[PDB]
């Protein structure tokens, strides 16, 4: 475990931090559209039925 | 004027090329044919020599009894005359039994018997020019890759004809033989599965079928425009990277942002042209064996309003 | 077993659709990779390797063997421009053009570029040679089109150049590759076929003007032309259409 | 004064391709208008083929 | 090499970088002055 | 980021329009004039096609469609949220499209190549223009023109075939169809062919263009040569999509009812149009 | 922001000012075609029914 | 924390600016757009409603 | 705002002007469509 | 200074000079042209 | 540093021109925003 | 093996940043996480 | 199992990382999308039909 | 099965335990959707009925 350094040693950095990047990203934007498919997490219409905006 | 490259303007002709003898048995290799000027304005004059052996004849005698056998049907259901059958041929048709028979092989020669029999002619040709097609790469010592292409396009024709009416229970499904009578199938077979432009399959074959367009427009396009470089000896270019090679990486470079290389293009054809048959197969099997209307399966899957 | 789904609406439909995904993402990798065997990894604008690569790594080295024992190309490999590539930058800053310094055309850069490859003919199946003249190939007659033997050669500028002496064949393929072109100065230069334009009465070159014929580059046998002298000959002529019509 | 002019014939020069090159394509849809007043559509006209949206 | 792989000596940097989060930090500035209009004109929580 | 051999292609010239305002690449991109061009009308399109997907209330792509403008509108200007955004987007796809072309045209000029590749998109974008524009204009509408929807303008296609009835039966459609299915048959033998001789079986020294030629003669008896299969390849795709537009451009404008009627001008020929018996004596 | 015009010595500026044009371009076009989109803010209808033209 | 200035030594400035600038517009074009697609938070119809130009 | 004439040491200005006439041709016929559409303004008709 | 494109200083500031009259001169235009469509159907 | 080649001095010269039609053309905006928020506030 | 180039000191100190701005983000995750969950749990 | 550790002789390690990655993420992501399928295991409605938010 | 071990003198290593590998997940993963697929088997709609879940 306190060898997870060496994987810098095996993976070439600069393709690493694009792909986790990009992976983190895509992951984010995925769960932040789940929430707002199901009409109990959307935040934004939940607003609306508390306030009174519709 | 500006000379296209896409007619030669002068043809020359020498001794006829009778190939080269890697492992080829010399002896079913015939002779030279005739040389066509006509064809020389495109590509080359030589006809022949064609290797005809073993699995040339199995392929050659079952794809003539099947021609035949469809011809004599038509020839039948002219009444026996010339002129009608001159003007009907387009709709004469050998038609696969009715579908109270289901599988059975005990259908009337009138009613799906002689479709059996064509084929099965049929069945032993197209598959022994595979095999044949396979075993005339092998003697040359080159690859298999025009084996296992053509096996993509045998999937569908085997999902068409054969596999799909047995997981269907009947050989009625199948595609009969004619030419405006495999016409009226493809229609109906989608009317009867709900419109299969919504079939994901045949969604994807038809963006290959285009990319396939589309991608012979450009490597071909790409390869008369750096001809003048000596760019068609693409094998020689492999070997050793000339300018045109280059100059061909880098017009696509400079346009699309990413290019190929050229032997990297022709695995991309390759790989597009299989594609149209491989996923149409899949297409053509899901159609009444797993999904039985294809709109209605669409609005389940986005792709619909509800 | 039409509607029968594992969970919510994913049926055998479903599973067919989903595996394609994985396996044209998989394909769509091994094409790309594929591709990245010439010409990688990328270098600055001065010659240095830079420091983007790009997501695709590259693929593992393979060997071509050569038909005709002329060695094993492994690709890919270490690569340079094998000459004097005579530019000089426009700008300090990336992706500016690159100045010729001095004749574009002789020194061998932009549209009018070659490659330096094997200095060696082509070789047929036999081990003969790909391209011979046709007064040297045996059996090779002009079977169809206006026989371009004794007409003269106008250029871009409509004057007279040359008038063709013979034409260099490609043996198998039985296509004609070249015009060998006698000048007034006596010597014989070759032309692209697909650089031409054979009219009735007369050999059309759009690309060069009259006064560049005598700067074509030469051929070291007046039987044989090998890869480095197609492509000087070829990159030459071609290069003449952007930096030889003013 | 010359200046001034060679401005506005580089201007111009613009404006003169891209008036052009516009009024190129007007006599085309141009063409295609009339040749469709001159054939029997009009008298058998096709049904929508997409929902007006 | 971890050592620099765009030319990049350490100091260069330091002064790259000490530039740059000053402009994430303006620019955060901006949205979080945005946020806190938005959510007092018409909050969504 | 150049590949190895870039450097000596980078030069100036070969530019329709400035020379040196727009003459530069972003990464391996050539922005000529026309990529300023392109760049904005491909981005102004997508965003508008974005922006017309809050207007019809889904996020969904395969649900998002831009409608042209109703039959009642004639050839006119339409409302933004109707029609009208359809015909920006397609003044934009337009634009783009040619400017495309064009950007293309500087880049062969900078190489020094032949002009193939721009003629052969240019078949591409008449075949475009005369679904949305020449046949539209021809009949009369803009609402003849397809939409702008993933699996709506495929709904598009099947109303308009099913108009004509099987549109199996369009005599052109058969020749465009017949040019498709043969060109990605060459094109599966093509990419086989090389590869086949560039990878030979194991071991062995990589084929030459003399084998290349020697198995399609074992095969099928001719072989149309390493330069024939580039012009044929060209040809058949250029020529399917020549009979693609041909195709559309006679129907509705020329032709009005069933295709499967005009078949009937070859079986009621006057010599054996009374022959009794076949399928349709 | 003391030193933000350091990035005339990161970025050329004849290929900055090139997008930027392209940019503010497509911005300004971008805006004025959504508010003709949305009936409350088209301007050329608001005129047209203000006046009783239709 | 105090050594993220090291990635400017594996990725370049250039490539990353111009990533950022085109990720950020491109953010903050598709939170708009959602803002708008909300009929909660359309600031259009909201002003419409409000001031009565319907 | 004095020093806005260094435009012309930067771009080319013989190749500016050209494409500043297609703009101003393009905006030009942008406009005249839109107002030509709207049936309050439609002048030709 | 710069000299990308190779114009004195003080050719730049003549250039600009004409350039901004045919500028200001081509607006003045323009808002007479606005002006006698606002005079005719206001948009306001 | 110096990807360019302008040198400090030339960068503030640089921004200094550029800062300047910025403020302009935001300037413009603001009394454009001003404006139509006069004639239809959306607020 | 070593199939990049960097030393071992050099992959000791990469990890060691990359790891500082793991936990940073991971950080900013618990808080947003255990703020939704008061809002609104999921469980 | 003592000598297991040879694994690493006869693939790459680079390639077989890889392929790990991206097999444990798919399968990942199918099974948290079987139990969103199943309404007996939809965390987000569980506690929509738990704490009355609809 | 003295003799098994020279099965690995006729093929790869590498060629064997990647068919392996992708045979072995397939077939596992559609004995696991034919389960699902069966109302009898699929435990989570097992579990549900018996927990009153639905
Ligand atoms: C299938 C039976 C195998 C046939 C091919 C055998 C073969 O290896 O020949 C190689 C063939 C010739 O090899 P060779 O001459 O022996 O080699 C000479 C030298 O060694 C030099 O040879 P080479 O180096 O030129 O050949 C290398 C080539 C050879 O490799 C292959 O042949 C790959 C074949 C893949 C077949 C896929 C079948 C369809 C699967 C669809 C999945 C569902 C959708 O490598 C590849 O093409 C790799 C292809 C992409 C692989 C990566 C895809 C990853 C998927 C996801 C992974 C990550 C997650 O080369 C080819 O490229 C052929 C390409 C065309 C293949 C067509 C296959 C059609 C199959 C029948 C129709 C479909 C059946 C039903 C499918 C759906 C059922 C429901
Ligand atoms: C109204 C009809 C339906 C429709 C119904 C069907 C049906 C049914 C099918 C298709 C199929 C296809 N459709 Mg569809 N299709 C429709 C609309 C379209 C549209 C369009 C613009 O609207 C397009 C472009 C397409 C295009 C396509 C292709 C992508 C695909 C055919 C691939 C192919 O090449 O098979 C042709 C190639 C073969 C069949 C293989 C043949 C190879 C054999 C082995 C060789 C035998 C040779 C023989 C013996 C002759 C020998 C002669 C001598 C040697 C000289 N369809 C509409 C919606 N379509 C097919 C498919 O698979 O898609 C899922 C299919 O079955
Ligand atoms: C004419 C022979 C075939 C052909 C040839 C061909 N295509 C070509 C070329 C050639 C020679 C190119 O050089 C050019 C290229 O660079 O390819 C990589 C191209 C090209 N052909 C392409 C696609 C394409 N070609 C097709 C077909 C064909 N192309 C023919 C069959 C199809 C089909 C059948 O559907 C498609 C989708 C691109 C990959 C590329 C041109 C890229 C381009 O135009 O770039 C500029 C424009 C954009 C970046 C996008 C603009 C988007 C719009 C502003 C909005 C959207 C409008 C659109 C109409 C919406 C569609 C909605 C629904 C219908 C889905
Ligand atoms: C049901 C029908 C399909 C099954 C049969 C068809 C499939 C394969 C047929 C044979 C093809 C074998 C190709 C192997 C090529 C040599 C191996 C290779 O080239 O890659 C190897 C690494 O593989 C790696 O880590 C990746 C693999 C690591 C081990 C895991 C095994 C793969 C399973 C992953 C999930 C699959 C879904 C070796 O790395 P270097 O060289
Ligand atoms: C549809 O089907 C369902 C889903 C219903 C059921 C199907 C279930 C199936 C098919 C399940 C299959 C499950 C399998 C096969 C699971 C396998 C899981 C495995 C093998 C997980 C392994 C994980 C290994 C990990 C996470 C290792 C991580 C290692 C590191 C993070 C350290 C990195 C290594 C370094 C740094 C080495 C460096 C050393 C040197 C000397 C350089
Ligand atoms: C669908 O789901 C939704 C969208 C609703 C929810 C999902 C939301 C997600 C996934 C949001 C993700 C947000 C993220 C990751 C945002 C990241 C924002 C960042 C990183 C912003 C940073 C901005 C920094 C800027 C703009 C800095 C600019 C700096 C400058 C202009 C300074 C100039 C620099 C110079 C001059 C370098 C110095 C040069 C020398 C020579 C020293
Ligand atoms: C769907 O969502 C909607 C569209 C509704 C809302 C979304 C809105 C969004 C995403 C808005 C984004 C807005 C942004 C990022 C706006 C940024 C605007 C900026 C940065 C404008 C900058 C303008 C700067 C200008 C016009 C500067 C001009 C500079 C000059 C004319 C100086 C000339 C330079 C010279 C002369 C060079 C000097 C050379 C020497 C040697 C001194
Ligand atoms: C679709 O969205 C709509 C259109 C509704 C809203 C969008 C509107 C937008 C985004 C509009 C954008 C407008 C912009 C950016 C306009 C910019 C216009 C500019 C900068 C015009 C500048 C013109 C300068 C000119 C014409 C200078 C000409 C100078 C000369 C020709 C020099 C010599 C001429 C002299 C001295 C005049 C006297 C000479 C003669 C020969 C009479
Ligand atoms: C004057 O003319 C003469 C008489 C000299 C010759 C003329 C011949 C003529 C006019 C021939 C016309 C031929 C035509 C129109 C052929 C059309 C063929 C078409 C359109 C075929 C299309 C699809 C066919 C398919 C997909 C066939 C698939 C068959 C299989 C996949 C295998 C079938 C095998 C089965 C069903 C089982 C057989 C097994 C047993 C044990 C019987
Ligand atoms: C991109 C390649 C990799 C893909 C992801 C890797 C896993 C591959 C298998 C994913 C299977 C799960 O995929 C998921 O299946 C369920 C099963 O109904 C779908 O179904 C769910 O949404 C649809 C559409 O709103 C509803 O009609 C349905 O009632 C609901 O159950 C999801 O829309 C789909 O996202
Ligand atoms: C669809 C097809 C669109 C039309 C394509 C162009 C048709 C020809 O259209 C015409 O072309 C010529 C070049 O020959 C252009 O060129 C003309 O104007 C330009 C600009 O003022 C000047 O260089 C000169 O006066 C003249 O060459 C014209 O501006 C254009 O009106
Ligand atoms: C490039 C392919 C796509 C091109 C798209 C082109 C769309 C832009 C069209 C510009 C020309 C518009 O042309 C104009 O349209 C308007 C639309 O109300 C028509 O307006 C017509 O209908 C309106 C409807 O209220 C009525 O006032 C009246 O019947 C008439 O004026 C005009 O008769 C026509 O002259
Ligand atoms: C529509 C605009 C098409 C391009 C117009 C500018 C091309 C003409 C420029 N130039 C210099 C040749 O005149
Ligand atoms: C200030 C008034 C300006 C008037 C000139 C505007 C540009 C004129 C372009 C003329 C183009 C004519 N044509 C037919 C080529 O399109
Ligand atoms: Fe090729």
């Amino acid at each position: 475990m306190s060898k997870f350094y060496k994987i810098w040693m095996i993976f070439d950095p600069r393709r690493v931090f694009v792909a986790q990047g990009v992976f983190l990203f895509l992951l984010a934007v995925m769960i932040h559209l789940i929430l707002l498919s199901t009409p109990s997490y959307n935040w934004l219409e939940i607003s609306a039925a508390k306030y009174n905006r519709v | 004027a500006e000379y296209q490259n896409i007619f030669t303007q002068v043809q020359v002709r020498g001794p006829a090329d009778l190939g080269m003898t890697e492992d080829v048995n010399l002896a079913n290799r015939s002779g030279v044919g005739p040389f066509s000027t006509l064809l020389g304005w495109f590509g080359n004059a030589q006809l022949g020599p064609i290797y005809l052996g073993s699995l040339g004849v199995l392929s050659l005698f079952s794809g003539l009894m099947w021609f035949f056998t469809i011809g004599i049907w038509f020839w039948y259901q002219a009444g026996w005359n010339p002129a009608v059958f001159l003007r009907d041929l387009f709709f004469f048709s050998l038609e696969p039994p009715a579908p109270e028979y289901g599988l059975s092989f005990a259908a009337p020669l009138k009613e799906g018997g002689l479709w059996l029999i064509a084929s099965f002619f049929m069945f032993v040709a197209v598959w022994s020019w595979w095999g044949r097609t396979y075993l005339r790469a092998q003697a040359l010592g080159m690859g298999k890759h025009t084996a296992w292409a053509f096996l993509s396009a045998i999937w569908l024709w085997m999902v068409l004809g054969f596999i799909r009416p047995i997981l269907m229970g009947s050989w009625s499904e199948a595609v009969p033989y004619g030419i405006f009578s495999h016409l009226d199938w493809t229609n109906n077979f989608s009317l009867v599965h709900g419109n299969l432009f919504y079939n994901p399959f045949h969604g994807l074959s038809i963006a290959f079928l285009y990319g396939s367009a589309l991608l012979f427009a450009m490597h071909g396009a790409t390869i008369l425009a750096v001809s003048r470089f000596g760019g068609e000896r693409e094998l020689e270019q492999i070997a050793d990277r000339g300018t045109a090679a280059e100059r061909a990486a880098l017009f696509w470079r400079w346009t699309m942002g990413f290019n190929a290389t050229m032997e990297g293009i022709h695995r991309w054809a390759i790989w597009m042209a299989v594609l149209v048959t491989l996923t149409g197969g899949i297409g053509i099997l899901l159609s009444g064996t797993v999904v039985d209307n294809w709109y209605v399966w669409g609005q389940n899957h986005g792709m619909a309003p509800l | 077993m039409v509607g029968v789904t594992a969970f919510g609406n994913f049926d055998l439909a479903s599973l067919a659709i989903y595996s394609f995904w994985i396996f044209l993402a998989g394909l769509i990798y091994y094409l790309q990779t594929e591709n990245m065997r010439e010409g990688y990894p990328l270098e600055n604008e001065d010659g240095t390797p830079a420091a983007n690569q790009g997501p695709f790594p590259l693929p593992k080295p393979k060997t071509f063997i050569l038909p005709h024992g002329r060695g094993t190309l492994t690709v890919p490999g270490p690569e340079s421009e094998d000459r004097p590539i005579a530019l000089a930058r426009t700008a300090v800053s990336e992706g500016f053009p690159h100045a010729p310094t001095g004749d574009p055309m002789k020194d061998g850069v932009g549209p009018a570029s070659w490659v330096a490859r094997r200095d060696l003919p082509e070789l047929d199946g036999h081990g003969h040679n790909k391209i011979k003249p046709m007064k040297a190939a045996a059996g090779f007659y002009v079977s169809a089109g206006k026989n371009p033997i004794g007409l003269p050669v106008r250029g871009c500028d409509l004057e007279i150049a040359g008038k063709v002496v013979d034409i260099w064949v490609d043996i198998p393929e039985q296509m004609a590759r070249f015009l060998e072109v006698e000048l007034k100065d006596g010597s014989t230069r070759l032309l692209p076929m697909q650089m031409v334009k054979v009219q009735s009465n007369r050999v059309h070159v759009n690309a060069l003007s009259s006064d560049l014929f005598a700067g074509i580059p030469t051929i070291k046998s007046p039987t044989e032309v090998t890869l480095l002298e197609e492509d000087k000959i070829c990159g030459y002529v071609a290069g003449g259409l952007m930096y030889a019509a003013p | 004064t010359n200046l001034r002019l060679w401005v506005a014939f580089q201007m111009m020069k613009g404006a003169g391709w891209a008036g052009g090159v516009f009024f190129g394509t007007l006599l085309l849809i141009g063409f295609f208008r009339v040749v469709g007043r001159m054939l029997p559509i009009d008298e058998n006209p096709a049904p929508a083929p997409n929902i007006t949206g | 090499s971890d050592l620099g792989y765009t030319g990049l000596t350490d100091e260069q940097a330091q002064e790259l970088h000490s530039v740059y989060m000053s402009g994430l930090w303006l620019f955060s500035a901006v949205a979080i002055v945005a946020h806190l209009a938005v959510y007092i004109w018409r909050p969504w929580f | 980021a150049l590949l190895s051999f870039e450097r000596k292609y980078r030069v100036p010239g070969g530019t329709l329009v400035g020379g040196n305002l727009f003459d530069f690449w972003v990464g391996p991109f050539y922005v000529g004039f026309f990529g300023v061009a392109t760049f904005f009308f491909a981005a102004l399109g997508i965003i508008l096609i974005a922006w017309s997907a809050v207007l019809q209330g889904t996020w969904n792509p395969q649900l998002i469609s831009v409608y042209p403008p109703a039959l009642e509108y004639g050839l006119g200007g339409a409302p933004l949220a109707k029609g009208g955004l359809w015909q920006i987007i397609t003044i934009c796809a337009t634009g783009a499209f040619v400017s495309w072309a064009l950007r293309e045209v500087e880049i062969c000029r900078k190489l020094g190549i032949g002009y193939h590749i721009p003629f052969a998109f240019a078949f591409a974008i008449l075949a475009y223009l005369t679904l949305v524009l020449f046949r539209p204009v021809m009949m009369g509408a803009w609402g003849y023109a397809f939409p702008y929807g993933i699996w709506t303008h495929l709904d598009w296609v099947s109303n308009t075939g099913y108009t004509y009835g099987n549109f199996h039966y369009n005599p052109a459609h058969m020749i465009a169809i017949t040019f498709f299915f043969t060109n990605a048959l060459a094109l599966a033998l093509h990419g086989a062919l090389v590869l086949s001789a560039a990878n030979p079986e194991k071991g062995k020294e990589m084929r030459t263009p003399d084998h290349e030629d020697t198995f399609f003669r074992d095969l099928v008896g001719y072989s149309i040569g390493t330069l024939g299969i580039h012009r044929l390849g060209l040809l058949l795709s250029l020529s399917a999509v020549f009979f693609s537009a041909l195709c559309m451009i006679i129907t509705g404008t020329i032709w009005f009812d069933q295709w499967v009627d005009w078949w009937q001008w070859w079986v009621k020929l006057p010599w054996w149009a009374n022959i009794p018996g076949g399928i349709n004596g």
